């Protein structure tokens, strides 16, 4: 009569590596590295990513004019943009602390667009329409941005204009406006008449003044001018003033803003849907609860730690020996 | 292993025994069987699982955060954070690689630790009224039926 | 007779965790995480934070009309602001590289407050007083910042200054002055009457230039103009030259250097103390020898690495089993 | 434990022997009483010892520093920062809470080592003089007095 | 160490032995002799590559990059990369050194396994032919000659 | 008849380190730290550093006249400076985003020097001898910039010029330029004549205005007056447009460039040589597979990770007891 002291065999072929010993089979064993995505651009944290289409964020905010259907937005996780991106600045020029702006808007809760300052009413004594241009063209006419107003000469007359606005929003007012400096001293008279002019903003945390910078310089767009974007965030309460005698591209509408905590901007080609996910990656989401990923280090949410690890196979059971 | 239990004196494992990862066979005048010590693999379950909780529960979960965008004239600003990234990355990566291969030695000698004390559990019980063959198993000099066999791999056994 | 092998036991409840088992007995442990601060802030290497009060660092440096009892320093291992310090820049205005001063004086070793264009004998041939604000108001009455003097026209007339001061003071002289921009065109003539003014700074590693930007904005403490301050760092043997004809808050007071290696400041409430430590926190000084502390990951000093956990104890004695 | 000494087949601890950590019992015509094993008792301290001032002592200490402050147009670097910060935050502390966990573990397996050492050093010691009993006991043949005793736990012994 | 042989029930080594890490000496009728245990020296030695390899080829090496460069107005952003720089500083020391003290310690565990496991696999091979002495050494009652002595060191002795 | 167990011993006297036990002796083991230099600056990927002996990348770039020699390059895989490297900014004043450009041209592939507007043939209308000065001096007699040409007023007239390049180069051109601000108005005449000169350059992605900032500074080189430099990167295609009536140190000489991956600079006196590494050190090369090294925190290439260990021995013997 006998008794046998032993251990479980079975068909697992899981493998993990030890210190000692390469490629170990093991009866029973789990995985601590996602190496799967998604496919999918995800929601996070249950709101759903701005897409702006064949528009970037610049163009999208001063309103180029192929931005006329995402002129839809309310909240937004995080900002996605496509290969398939480059409706921006159309009229050549610099858009300032533009990398900063993208980054404080990458997550926003209440985003109104509105009428800060009213075409046809706000600008008497000065020349509304013929603010357009080839360079910001729309169904091959000439046009311009839908957000900006671009206040030319009235009868060779540019009297120095002086419009303010209060905040009653009760929340951020992302303002924006232009300068725009001509090619030469010629067009800046056909233009704004005043040879020596002056644009002027000014609020409680924003005082700086812009001048007409002209020159020669190659075309851009078929364009010799060039024009500045400048924007700010108006505090609730304040008063935000523009004191200009030409070349200044005035606001015509303004955003409302709650911003974000902190997110970021993912680029990619991937489809959006309406799953959820922690964690957002370029690629796909990653659905993660697994200490490390090997899909992509740049990444949004509560993610797993990024690694170039190829299998990371954590043995729970024994060596298998089933002894065949 | 480390014990010399495992792949050692006891050379191979039972797929016949599939209650348990450690246990008896024993065969009586009343047939053969397998079964598992539901205390000593249970023991070892728990401790599996709490190592497994650890690694992963410990991770202190990201909480948002991307990369960032610079312009053409901040690449001294850039590289600084690729080197920040790059940095985080060659860490994850060795600590992680290197952890999983420590715990996993750990594990399988913990294993080949359960199997050599359930075997001397099971020696120092007998003593002088069975004999050590090998391969973990005791032949009686006194033929035990069931319920003997019960006591034995119960604990209680009991006759110097 | 008998002898028997065995292991130490006692009345110790101590619990470390281990990798296969949570919470567990053991006779003897010590602890490798600081989780205990002081409650005040302490001297860091033998010397001790500078208070500001209710000044922040602007209105020390500035001399804003209330932080005439801090007028109190020698040499200071980092600096220290309190939740009632918002007396600072009280004329309206930005303060250029602000977080930058900030830094560099974080910490210093020899520190002198000095006259360097004194008020009555440097600026004749203009109006050194009525240069004050009600803004800057003192004791209720209009005043002005101590270490800088606003000159006016004097006698509707601003002839060109040249002022100029050497650095014989072998080491570093942090020298602070504005420039005034004043709302409208009206107050530049009745202020600096020359209508196209500019003020000039030059040593020999800074050379800018600064021009009035007059504009309509709204008015921050009752003021529509804004008052720009610069600093610069004068090196030993340099030379700083004041040219202006309007528009120049120039230096009255300037301060001596020599800076610190790199400390920083800490915004908290509580008490500064005569005692001393190796890390302090905003919360208090940690008495730190152990590798881990779980108080605060901003610190100044040598420091425990920050970390989340609750409890790091390490076994040192047995499994304790008393069986009693 | 891993060597299956402490709460294993030596079931419970001492309250009574308190001049170190291992020890012998023991049981004479003369009394029974308590002693420490001296010997090892020392090498385990000093190993604890050293443990212990390993894990404190290799700490690069920081070297002063802070955080930092950036402006309303400095975000991106504000956060570049707090990505470092909190980079460094979840290395130290995945670190921190695994090292002290596997420390653990490895420090209890070696007083349960120790343990087992000392009692198969002194089984190897008595070989057929004594019978071994269990929970660690030996019971002598031959009937010894506080002077033998004193050679067994001294190393002396001597008569196979 | 931990399985108390190395240092411990066999006391020293042997400069004599020169083929390996593990073996035999042996006295026989026809002269002594060393001669190393070929199965389990190579067994160490492939560990302990692999050990040396995972410590050394894991590590993910960097790839190009140096520190960067910074202005007297860059002040801030210059202690940024400092702090990255001395915290990736602190985290490799301390994580480098603790590495190899655990490595170390756990690789010489390893041999004093190794050669524990060796003695008890000759031990349960003689069983009653031979008598246990100490510092790892058989005598036995038959008297057996090199052709024998080679069997026990093969494996295959043969006669419980 | 006896047969025993055992194991080697040797006359190693290598010693490890273990967690229980300090210094302790091994039969065989392995080092993990790297120690030791190499004690020369070497090839970086199979191509050579740049040397520019004892002038700084501005001198190199500008052409100061002491740089005549290091007019030698092609394409390096990064920059070497030395101790005695002072020769750049002669002419005193600010170069503009300098650290930047010297992050950007580390590495180089395809490198070409040429004359982008030819001193005897570009400027007609203007005096473009004369244009040298003291502070620059070769061979003890005045001289200036080799790659820039001081452009100054001919026969009391500067009529504004428009100098434009392409670039068919098919690669980025590297353009450099100042600006010089003269010490008092009384020399802006007598040097470009009209007394409200501008200079302004115009591409694709640059619009930039100038402006003379005439002030009194203390003299750098036994110089009042100042030269701000400035660069750009012209993309292939691009064009670069200089327009100005005053001021205006013009480009003489440009440079063609395919921009490196990304490196660095390294500043020491270590001798260059013709050997190869993947790891380079201020104070000498680093053969390194290794991970870990003691030499330096500072680095460029596939480098250890940086370590303060002075020991990093790793046991693979056993403990070492001969017994002798
Ligand atoms: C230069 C000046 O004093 N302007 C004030 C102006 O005074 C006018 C004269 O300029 C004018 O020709 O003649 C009339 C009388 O017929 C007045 O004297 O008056 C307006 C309207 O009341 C005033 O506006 C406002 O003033 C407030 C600030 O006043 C002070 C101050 O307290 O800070 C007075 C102080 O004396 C003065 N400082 C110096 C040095 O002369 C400053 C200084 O003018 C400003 O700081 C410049 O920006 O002003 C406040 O602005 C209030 O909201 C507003 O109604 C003009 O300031
Ligand atoms: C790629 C490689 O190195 N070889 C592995 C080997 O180590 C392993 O044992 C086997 C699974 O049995 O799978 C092979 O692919
Ligand atoms: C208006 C705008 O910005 N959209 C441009 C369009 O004008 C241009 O012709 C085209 C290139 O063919 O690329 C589009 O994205
Ligand atoms: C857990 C279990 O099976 N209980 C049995 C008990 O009924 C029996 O009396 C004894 C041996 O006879 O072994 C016990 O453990
Ligand atoms: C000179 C000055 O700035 N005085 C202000 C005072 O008007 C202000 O209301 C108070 C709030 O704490 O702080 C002071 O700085
Ligand atoms: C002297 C002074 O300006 N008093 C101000 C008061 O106007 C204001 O109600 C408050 C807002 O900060 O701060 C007080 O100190
Ligand atoms: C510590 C020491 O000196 N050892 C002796 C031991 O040699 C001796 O056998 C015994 C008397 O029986 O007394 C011990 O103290
Ligand atoms: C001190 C000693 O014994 N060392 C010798 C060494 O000098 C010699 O090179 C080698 C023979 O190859 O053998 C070693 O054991
Ligand atoms: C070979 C060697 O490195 N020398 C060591 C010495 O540094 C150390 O202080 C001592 C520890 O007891 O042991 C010596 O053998
Ligand atoms: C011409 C030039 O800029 N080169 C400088 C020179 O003027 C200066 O005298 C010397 C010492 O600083 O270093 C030279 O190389
Ligand atoms: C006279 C003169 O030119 N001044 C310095 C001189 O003090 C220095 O010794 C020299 C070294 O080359 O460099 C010059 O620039
Ligand atoms: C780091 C070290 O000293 N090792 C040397 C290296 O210096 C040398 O350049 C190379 C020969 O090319 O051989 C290596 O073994």
């Amino acid at each position: 009569d006998t008794i046998c002291i032993g251990y479980h065999a079975n068909n697992s072929t899981d493998t993990v590596d030890t210190v000692l010993e390469k490629n170990v089979t093991v009866t029973h064993s789990v995985n601590l590295l996602e190496d799967s995505h998604n496919g999918k651009l995800c929601k996070l944290k249950g709101i759903a990513p701005l897409q702006l289409g064949k528009c970037n964020i610049a163009g999208w905010l001063l309103g180029n004019p192929e931005c006329d259907l995402l002129l839809t937005a309310s909240s937004w996780s995080y900002i996605v943009e496509t290969s398939n991106s480059e409706n921006g600045t159309c009229y050549p020029g610099d858009f300032i602390d533009y990398e900063e702006l993208r980054e404080q808007l990458s997550s926003v809760s209440s985003f109104e667009k509105f009428e800060i300052f009213p075409k046809t009413s706000s600008w008497p004594n000065h020349e509304t329409t013929k603010g357009v241009t080839a360079a910001c063209s729309y169904a091959g006419a000439s046009s311009f941005y839908r957000n900006l107003l671009w206040l030319t000469k009235k009868g060779s007359s540019y009297p120095k204009l002086s419009k303010s606005y209060v905040n009653n929003k009760g929340k951020e007012v992302l303002v924006l406006w232009g300068v725009h400096h001509p090619p030469t001293g010629t067009d800046q008279q056909s233009l704004y008449q005043n040879a020596d002019a002056y644009v002027s903003v000014g609020s409680s945390k924003y005082n700086r003044r812009f001048t007409p910078e002209i020159a020669a310089r190659p075309k851009v767009r078929d364009q010799a001018g060039r024009m500045n974007y400048y924007w700010t965030l108006l505090e609730p309460g304040d008063t935000i003033t523009f004191e200009a005698t030409g070349n200044l591209i005035a606001p015509w509408y303004a955003f409302a803003l709650n911003r974000g905590s902190g997110s970021g901007i993912i680029t990619s080609d991937a489809p959006v849907h309406d799953c959820n996910t922690k964690c957002q990656t370029p690629h796909g989401a990653i659905n993660s609860s697994l200490p490390f990923q090997n899909i992509h280090p740049v990444t949004i949410g509560e993610c797993p730690k990024y690694v170039r690890s190829t299998k990371l196979r954590m043995a729970t059971g024994l060596r298998n020996i089933p002894s065949r | 292993g480390l014990f010399g239990a495992i792949a050692g004196f006891i050379e191979g494992g039972w797929t016949g025994m599939i209650d348990g990862w450690y246990g008896y066979h024993h065969q009586n005048e009343q047939g053969s069987g397998y079964a598992a010590d539901q205390k000593s693999t249970q023991n070892a379950i728990d401790g599996i699982t709490n190592k497994v909780n650890s690694v992963i529960e410990k991770m202190n979960t990201q909480f948002t955060a991307v990369g960032k965008e610079f312009n053409n004239l901040e690449r001294r600003i850039e590289n600084l954070n690729k080197k920040v990234d790059d940095g985080f990355l060659d860490i994850w990566t060795y600590n992680a690689e290197l952890l999983v291969l420590l715990e996993n030695e750990r594990t399988l000698d913990f294993h080949d630790s359960n199997v050599r004390n359930l075997y001397e559990k099971v020696k120092s019980q007998l003593k002088n009224n069975a004999k050590e063959i090998g391969n973990g198993c005791f032949e009686f000099y006194h033929k035990c039926d069931d319920a003997c066999m019960e006591s034995v791999r119960n604990g209680t056994y009991d006759y110097p």
